[PDB]
């Protein structure tokens, strides 16, 4: 029985070895959430951060939805695209499971995770992310007015209330990107859609004293943007401790310099969690 | 639709008094008391562990 | 349409009032309390790399599975506390496994919407997966096995099925869950099974039948976990709520209910022990509870893990309960 | 019954600084949630002070109470490079936690494969083989001894055992001590202030909506006032003989010594450690 034993014993430290091996690994990279609706934006942010028969089968499915959702919208009470934003929700169509990305930035291995749940209300999965060093925040902030039969900004605000406010994630940071920052310029120039016709708080909302704006861009426009940063910032410091923090970022449809804002906003958090580890913030 | 159905046919089950299941429980349990080495410690020479 | 399952709703709630005529603890209220119960970790078991949210004894008393977030399912052995499998996982993510009645086989669940079963007794001591089950349509959540060939599966997408290892294909599949299924437990004669989602509701299935003869909605919050009672009339349901209550399958009600002042936190694993007199629950806060079945008054408290504990488990014979934790580290009890 | 006082202080000082330094170490034995990387250093320095603080601190007090030294000269001998291998550890091991809290703050994504266990053991092991390399080896063979008249007689003589040393072994065993792990500290403190400072001036910037200072003024300022007047006197003594009496030498070097007892207080401020304390307690 001796020999039993000792074999057992052998296999015990090799399987020690490996797994402290593999351990080396998964202490040496990083690990990402990505969240938000489907309009949102998480595709383009997905190919910045990172078959062709298929590809052209997809665009078709596409059209073909994009037909469905113009019958859905004709079962309400050129010429839909107007009523596209009160209509079902779908792609832009304008031409006319769980997702894993691995890369990294400076030889420091990131890992990139996909929620992969379209109409997962609940969410209650979210409790299991909490070896994440920070949550993707994805959102569109052109989709003020897209109303789901609450407009989808707002929903997207309850949904970033109730992340924020959680049990489990109270040590995640979170990253926020800001997609349609063209398509939110073109709806605020046009007096079509107003911020103040469904947030009363822009009527008498300011610029703030203290802003960048780009050289290109119209007073309105980034008051509109800077509203909505503010409120979301709002949002995330109404009941922050200073464990974690929120980082609005302010990004186009095409952009390659997300990556290293993803790079720099993952360096901030883990320093200030080092910080405040040891007390020195 | 066939959520109604499916309540109407759980609903008709036969029915036992809960004194008569909480007694029967109270009993499996009394009877088989002993052959549990939570409840009763376990000796040091028959215990797997330590 | 709605006036009529109203109505049967009613009804249905009259013949459970009508057929309680004295609660458990009136009935048991004479019995002799067990009394305080000094348990203590006799081998502390420790490898793993991050939270593990499940684990399963085997059919001997000794081996054990459990799964971590790390993406590793090692087997251990409880009475050496020396590793004897480690299977790297496709998936990062997991949330369940189980382990074989005869144990030849390991089934882990995940995130992703695939189940895997491995292959644990083959040729040159290899590890491979056997199949992978798939088409359930959401977060897979609980896994137990009937037999070496039929498993049992509950996923977010609020349906339980029933596969077949051999053909690959879900047999029969179980529905009427508003809410998510969480958790499951099959009965000794692996006939019946229970399962409880997040809308409060445990309904019991039939599996030859495929039909849920018995629905108990009687809960507040949503359900994390459940367990028959060894003798198979009975189970326990666990809850995001403190309480934790005990109810029953012939006489179709709750009988029990285990709520204390201090304890606020939630519950995430409930096992019964042999005899079904202590009543184990892990609860969200770093400490478990042991609860006497039949007074519904707490006889211990065990707070040897620094997180949450997120499994419990106790052994075919009753040696050993066995308790990890989001803390890497597992722990024997006895 | 004026040394009745001193002896009652020295008492209370040695009962102070076992038992302090016993709780750390049982805390941060006991407890498997505070075996940290970063703990390690901690214990080390721990177990630095229980060993000054068991060994030197009651042969000290017992020589400042009572002018005569029962004991023989190989005693006192081991004793005074007990001493010397005791705080020497102790600084390099205050020095290696400010350095790994530098390595930790100002280059976190290379922090967590730049430390391990084993590394953090070979970094102690390092320490404490340096420091006895300091202790031991010039004490035991004499390197150390002065060549003027004076001393030869007390080393001699039984009864008289005092601390006379040569240019040379004054000057390189401060080097060794206190005056290079303080340039080091310095600096690594220094560079990690600027980074809390800039981390917070980036917070304030970002959202509208001080402790650094005092942490880092407690710190550093603690371990300086306690430690470098022993050592600028252990320069000047040797440098100008007439200057330095052996009152404040004494004095100088008890509170170099008292800093062990300080240690801990200051060091395991976690609120890990205040639950494990009053678990344990
Ligand atoms: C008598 N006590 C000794 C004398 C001088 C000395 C000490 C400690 C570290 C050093 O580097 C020293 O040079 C003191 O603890």
């Amino acid at each position: 029985q001796r020999n039993e034993e000792k074999a057992q014993r052998e296999a015990n430290k090799k399987i020690e070895k490996q797994l402290q091996k593999d351990k080396q690994v998964y202490r040496a990279t990083h690990r990402l959430l990505l969240l938000g609706a489907g309009e949102s934006g998480k595709s383009t942010i997905v190919k910045q951060m990172r078959k062709a028969t298929k590809v052209q089968d997809i665009k078709n499915n596409l059209k073909e939805a994009i037909e469905t959702i113009v019958a859905a919208m004709s079962n309400l009470v050129r010429a839909c695209y107007e009523r596209s934003n009160e209509y079902q929700l779908i792609d832009c169509a304008q031409y006319f499971g769980i997702f894993e990305t691995k890369f990294q930035v400076d030889k420091v291995n990131f890992h990139m995770f996909d929620v992969g749940g379209q109409r997962d209300e609940r969410r209650k999965w979210i409790q299991c992310f909490n070896d994440v060093t920070a949550i993707i925040f994805v959102v569109a902030s052109s989709s003020y007015n897209m109303v789901i039969r609450t407009n989808r900004l707002q929903e997207a605000l309850n949904l970033f209330k109730s992340i924020w406010n959680n049990r489990w994630l109270r040590t995640i940071s979170v990253i926020l990107f800001l997609n349609k920052q063209d398509l939110l310029a073109e709806k605020v120039l046009a007096g079509k859609s107003k911020i103040e016709d469904y947030f009363p708080e822009f009527a008498r909302y300011t610029t703030p004293e203290d802003a960048t704006p780009e050289p290109g861009e119209d007073p309105r426009v980034t008051r509109a943007k800077y509203f909505i940063r503010d409120e979301f910032l709002r949002i995330s410091t109404a009941s922050g401790d200073g464990r974690h923090y929120c980082y609005p970022h302010f990004t186009c449809a095409v952009d390659t310099e997300n990556i290293r804002r993803v790079f720099n906003d993952c360096r901030d958090i883990i320093q200030r969690m080092h910080l405040r580890q040891y007390e020195l913030l | 639709r066939k959520l109604v159905e499916q309540l109407k046919m759980e609903a008709n089950i036969d029915r036992i008094k809960v004194s008569k299941a909480a007694a029967d429980l109270m009993a499996y349990c009394e009877a088989h008391a002993k052959e549990d080495p939570l409840l009763t410690p376990v000796p040091a020479s028959e215990n797997p562990f330590r | 349409l709605r006036q009529e399952a109203e109505q049967l709703k009613n009804q249905i709630r009259d013949a459970r009032k009508a057929c309680a005529d004295a609660t458990l603890s009136q009935i048991t209220n004479n019995i002799d309390p067990v009394g305080r119960i000094q348990m203590r970790t006799r081998r502390t078991l420790r490898g793993h790399l991050a939270k593990i949210y499940a684990m399963h004894w085997g059919t001997d008393s000794r081996l054990l599975v459990s799964a971590s977030q790390d993406g590793k399912l090692i087997i251990w052995d409880s009475y050496t506390t020396n590793k004897v499998h480690a299977i790297p996982l496709r998936s990062s993510w997991v949330m369940t496994c189980a382990y074989a009645p005869s144990g030849n086989y390991v089934a882990c669940g995940g995130l992703d919407n695939i189940c895997s079963i491995y292959n644990l007794k083959t040729r040159e001591g290899n590890v491979r997966v056997s199949r992978e089950l798939a088409g359930h349509t959401g977060y897979l959540s609980c896994c137990r096995f009937l037999d070496d060939n039929q498993i049992v599966t509950s996923s977010g997408d609020t349906t339980c099925a029933l596969w077949d290892i051999e053909t690959g294909q879900q047999t029969t599949t179980f529905t009427g869950h508003t809410g998510d299924v969480m958790s499951l437990s099959l009965a000794p004669d692996t006939r019946l099974f229970v399962s409880g989602a997040c809308d409060a509701s445990a309904k019991l299935w039939d599996v030859r039948e495929g039909m849920c003869r018995q629905t108990f909605t009687g809960h507040e919050s949503d359900i994390n976990a459940i367990c028959f009672f060894p003798n198979g009339n009975a189970f326990a349901t666990g809850s995001d709520d403190a309480t934790c209550r005990l109810f029953d399958l012939r006489a179709d009600q709750e009988l029990m209910t285990y709520s204390h002042d201090n304890i606020i936190c939630g519950i995430t694993s409930v096992s019964f022990s042999k005899s079904g007199r202590l009543l184990l629950a892990g609860y969200d806060d770093f400490n478990c509870n042991v609860w006497d079945a039949l007074k519904a008054d707490r006889a211990g408290v065990l707070a040897g893990h620094d997180n949450r504990v997120s499994c419990l488990g106790v052994t075919d014979d009753g040696m050993a309960v066995a308790t990890g934790s989001w803390d890497s580290f597992l722990k024997i009890w006895n | 019954v004026w040394v009745v006082g001193m002896g009652i202080v020295m008492s209370l000082i040695v009962l102070a600084i076992v038992f302090g330094n016993v709780l750390v170490i049982t805390a941060i034995a006991k407890f498997e949630r505070l075996q940290t990387v970063t703990n390690y250093f901690i214990t080390s320095l721990a177990c630095a002070d229980l060993v000054m603080g068991l060994a030197v601190v009651p042969f000290g007090a017992a020589h400042i109470l009572t002018k005569t030294w029962t004991f023989g000269n190989f005693w006192c001998e081991f004793w005074t490079s007990i001493d010397v291998l005791c705080v020497t550890a102790s600084i390099e091991t205050l020095c290696v936690i400010a350095v790994d809290r530098y390595f930790a703050i100002t280059s976190p994504f290379k922090y967590q494969s730049l430390l391990t266990k084993n590394k953090a053991r070979v970094i102690i092991l390092m320490v404490w083989i340096v420091s006895g390399l300091t202790s031991f080896l010039p004490i035991q063979m004499h390197w150390y001894r002065a060549t003027h008249q004076e001393a030869i007689n007390c080393y001699a003589e039984e009864t008289c055992c005092d601390f006379f040393t040569n240019q040379a072994y004054a000057i390189a065993s401060s080097i060794v001590s206190f005056y290079v792990p303080l340039v080091i500290m310095v600096f690594v403190y220094s560079r990690v202030f600027q980074e809390a400072k800039r981390q917070l001036q980036k917070i304030d910037k970002s959202e509208g909506r001080h402790k650094a200072l005092k942490t880092l003024g407690i710190i550093m300022g603690t371990f300086t006032l306690c430690w470098l007047p022993f050592f600028i006197v252990n320069i000047v003594h040797v440098i100008q003989d007439n200057l330095i009496r052996k009152e404040v030498y004494i004095l100088l070097n008890w509170i170099g010594y008292v800093n062990s007892g300080f240690n801990p207080l200051i060091y395991c401020r976690s609120p890990d450690f205040r639950i494990a304390f009053q678990e344990l307690l």
